[PDB]
């Protein structure tokens, strides 16, 4: 569900931390099993949709 | 087996609609592609007319003048009206500012010319990209000798019945100085300006614009900028001083322009040395031999 944030709504949603990633520049939302390919990918495909929303 | 396919597979799908309406969204809408080729237009001084009436209105004072807002922040305002090519939304935002104050022959007159931008571009193109101040300051004191050069060009003019070995002798000296100068920009005007524009824009057609832009700009290569090959640039000024003071001495002391002028030729046929020996250890700089040496040695 929490993947099915920034791939849809862009919403990060955060409780505890079980998410491997927490939050001019504004590109500070740090980041550092399953695939790499896709590990990457998953950090940039919400930031452009987060940026959208601003503008 | 472990193939994870419920998962990238409704994804990836996804991905791709994203970033492609992403890019899409930069150049259609908010005109990415205008500002690379409108920021070449006033800073590495691509649009004629601009870079010519620019430097030309301030090398026309050489302190305490030509340094306060009144002037240097007005000069620009009077430059863009003798464009011919600008005054639009993208011509404004031209902070004609400086970083240091100078206290008083020499070839340096540390000046900088920053751009600005707004928010959904300031993101890509980034604030250290500070690096064509760096180029920046090299192209406008290479204006300083094509103007100052052809002071000295003018000066003479009005001198002409007076014809004997002194003067005759004399002028050939400029042809001499002039022909170096008009190979080396010849020179930047093909590296910086247009194959290293070539790329990076048929390479366009999110995160690649960072690093392409910051492939495109790394112009500072080709540019003798690098520390790298930085012993090439230092002997370029030792030619660029000694035409300043060609200039100084505007037949009272031809004895004295004369030692000047084999100095020239004395660098410049150590320069020829200098670059041969720098092609063992650089196909960028394998143009440059071929530039300043033709039918010689």
């Amino acid at each position: 569900r929490f993947i099915h944030d920034w791939v849809y709504s862009g919403v990060f949603r955060d409780a505890y931390g079980e998410f491997m990633i927490q939050v001019k520049l504004y590109w500070t939302h740090g980041y550092v099993v399953f695939l790499k390919h896709i590990a990457h990918d998953i950090y940039v495909c919400g930031k452009t949709i987060n940026l959208l929303k601003l503008c | 087996v472990l193939m994870k396919r419920s998962i990238t597979a409704p994804l990836a799908a996804h991905i791709s609609l994203v970033n492609k309406a992403a890019v899409d969204y930069f150049f259609v809408e908010l005109h990415l592609e205008a500002h690379y080729e409108a920021l070449r237009h006033f800073l590495l001084m691509e649009d004629g007319e601009f870079a010519q009436s620019l430097s030309d209105l301030l090398f026309e004072k050489l302190p305490g003048e030509l340094l306060n807002p009144l002037v240097l922040n007005s000069v620009l305002s009077k430059a863009l009206q003798c464009s011919l090519h600008g005054d639009t939304p993208h011509a404004s935002n031209l902070s004609l500012a400086l970083k240091y104050l100078p206290e008083v022959p020499d070839v340096l007159s540390c000046l900088e010319l920053r751009y600005k931008v707004d928010w959904p571009l300031n993101i890509v193109i980034t604030e250290g990209c500070s690096k064509y101040s760096g180029v920046f300051s090299f192209l406008l004191q290479l204006k300083l000798m094509m103007w100052a050069l052809k002071d000295v060009c003018f000066h003479l003019k009005r001198t002409a019945m007076a014809g004997s070995v002194q003067f005759r002798q004399l002028q050939l000296f400029k042809h001499e100085m002039q022909h170096f100068v008009k190979v080396i920009q010849g020179y930047i005007a093909n590296q910086i300006l247009h194959v290293t524009w070539c790329e990076f824009r048929a390479r366009l057609a999110l995160e690649e614009i960072q690093r392409a832009h910051a492939e495109y700009l790394h112009a500072v290569f080709r540019g003798l900028l690098t520390e790298k090959a930085a012993p090439v640039m230092n002997v370029i000024h030792s030619i660029f001083s000694l035409v300043l003071k060609f200039r100084s001495q505007l037949h009272p002391n031809f004895a004295l322009m004369q030692q000047s002028y084999n100095t020239f030729k004395y660098y410049s046929h150590f320069l020829f040395k200098v670059v041969t020996k720098l092609v063992n250890r650089q196909p960028h700089l394998e143009d440059f031999l071929l530039r300043i040496n033709f039918n010689n040695y």
